[PDB]
């Protein structure tokens, strides 16, 4: 067979294997006389009439069978020794099949280029040294009672996080809208509810007075008209409703798997547990910093087979989420898949070739010491191990982490580590 | 088909109500969130599970980990196909 090399579209190369009829007519003839011993045919043929016969005539048929054997094996066979290492999916374009002439068939397929790797001492990620503190406990204790609060109607004073009501009429920015009117109306301020700003009018109050006041609406709002406009509303100030804490007894704090009723083992539970996907997430925020610099500080052109992959399921995902749309996302608008798809195959090359140079793994050690430190935690361990190694979508997962970790971190050895020391507030302190 | 336009304006005239999130803390609702109470009570926690570390995920939507068996989320993967050698060909 005439194999070629045509790098055409540069990733693109074309094997145009020409299987001369040498390689033909044998193929077609190995499954012809496996079909007369597969019906036991064989048996009963006496060789009297030569294979040749019932090779070209009667197996003119046969040899449409025989096409994707040879365009498959023959594909693969080929481009190890050619050294030549593939990306995506091959595309064999069969020019033509005949007895005589030579079965040419032009395979292009998208290969790896040379991934160039710069600047990846001077790319500057950061390290949050992240833990739970005294400060974090108590302020996830208090900020869990404050949120499972039950409202009491008192009387007195507005609190910054309250929730206060009152009955506001009005217009937005002169003119007649709704949501500027409502009577009885209650809003649990301090909290991202309402705008910052509305419930300060209130907040400079007490209890049963009456005003108005301008709100000037957000930016952030994502009301089109209505963002960065100035609404007069006539606050008619009610009552106020403390939000009065639960309580912390052994029925209670038990249900919630805290056995024992000192709270010193509630506090050693946030402890253990909040560092066990702390650990994962600092993990992660290292990863995503490393990741967005690695690639901000590199260029690399991927082969569009791979960016089409990514796209794939990236549509897939999307249909699921949307609806559950079976296979009606391949006509989804490419564009807004492009960009971040593309970008995370650039990841992957950049990754695939800092892996590759320090011969980088999914390390045993490090799959199972997480599958360890994941199982111990739960309730049964056992069922938890033998339910994810057979549970391929999330065991996957477990590769892919243990990979993507140990990728980065060999990027990081390279990086600079700017290390800096926190409280757990950090991690939460991520909006945008 | 041949092209079934249902696009019904928009009204983004006034969007994003909020209404401050908040008008069900008024005694009747808190009773549909109490509605069942007595929950697994036990001498401990059911005494058949090989540890108590945590047998109850009280831990919620905290950035990463969850306790659900899932979290994490961000990958890149493929690379050259260096993966553990034990795979299906499952496109």
């Amino acid at each position: 067979m005439q194999v070629s090399v045509e790098t055409t579209q540069g990733l693109g190369r074309r094997v145009t294997i020409t299987i001369a009829a040498d390689s033909i007519e044998t193929a077609v003839k190995s499954e012809l006389v496996n079909v007369a011993k597969k019906v036991r045919i064989d048996g009963f043929r006496k060789g009297k009439v030569p294979m040749n016969i019932v090779a070209q005539r009667y197996g003119a048929s046969v040899r449409q069978d025989v096409l994707g054997d040879l365009m498959s094996r023959n594909f693969i066979d080929a481009i190890i020794k050619e050294k030549i290492n593939p990306a995506g999916a091959p595309t064999y374009v069969p020019g033509e099949y005949k007895l005589g002439e030579d079965f040419t068939y032009s395979v292009e397929f998208e290969v790896y280029p040379e991934v160039e790797l710069q600047g990846l001492e001077a790319i500057e990620v950061e390290k949050p040294i992240v833990e739970v503190t005294d400060a974090d406990v108590d302020g996830m204790l208090d900020t869990l009672r404050k949120q499972q609060a039950t409202w009491k109607e008192k009387d007195g004073a507005v609190e910054a996080e309250d929730r206060v009501t009152i009955d506001f009429t009005g217009s937005v920015d002169g003119e007649e809208f709704e949501g500027g009117k409502a009577s009885d109306f209650v809003l649990a301020m301090g909290q991202g509810r309402m705008i910052p700003g509305f419930e300060d009018g209130i907040k400079g109050h007490k209890a049963g007075e009456e005003f108005t006041i301008d709100v000037t609406f957000p930016e952030e709002y994502h009301a089109e008209n209505l963002k960065g406009k100035a609404a007069k509303f006539a606050i008619n100030l009610k009552k106020v409703e403390e939000r009065e804490l639960p309580e912390l007894t052994a029925e209670f704090i038990k249900r919630f798997g805290v056995e024992d009723g000192s709270v010193e083992g509630l506090r050693a539970e946030v402890r253990k547990n909040m560092e066990r996907e702390l650990k994962s997430a600092i993990r992660n925020r290292v990863k995503s910093q490393a990741i967005e610099g690695l690639v901000k500080a590199n260029d690399i052109d991927v082969p569009a087979a791979l960016i089409d992959s990514e796209i794939d399921v990236l549509r897939r995902q999307a249909a699921q989420r949307f609806g559950g749309n079976e296979k009606q996302a391949l006509e989804l608008p490419r564009e807004l898949f492009e960009e971040q798809a593309k970008r995370r195959v650039v990841v992957g090359l950049l990754l695939g070739e800092v892996i590759r140079t320090n011969e980088l793994k999914a390390d045993e050690e490090r799959v199972k010491g997480l599958i360890e430190e994941m199982a111990s935690a739960y309730e049964d361990p056992k069922e938890v191990i033998e339910f994810y190694s057979k549970n391929k979508e999330l065991m996957d997962n477990m590769r892919n982490v243990a990979l993507e970790e140990q990728a980065v971190e060999a990027v990081l050895a390279k990086a600079k580590v700017t290390e800096k020391e926190t409280t757990f507030n950090e991690l939460m302190n991520q909006q945008a | 088909a041949r092209a079934d336009v249902t696009l019904g304006g928009g009204a983004k005239t006034f969007a994003e109500t909020a209404t401050a999130g908040e008008w069900q803390g008024k005694t009747l609702r808190e009773q549909a969130q109490a509605r069942g109470y007595q929950l697994v009570s036990d001498a401990a926690s059911l005494n058949s599970v090989t540890e108590a570390n945590q047998q109850k995920p009280l831990l919620g939507l905290f950035a990463d980990g969850n306790m659900p068996v899932r979290w994490l989320g961000p990958k890149a993967t493929y690379h050259g196909n260096i993966d553990k050698p034990a795979v299906t060909c499952t496109p």
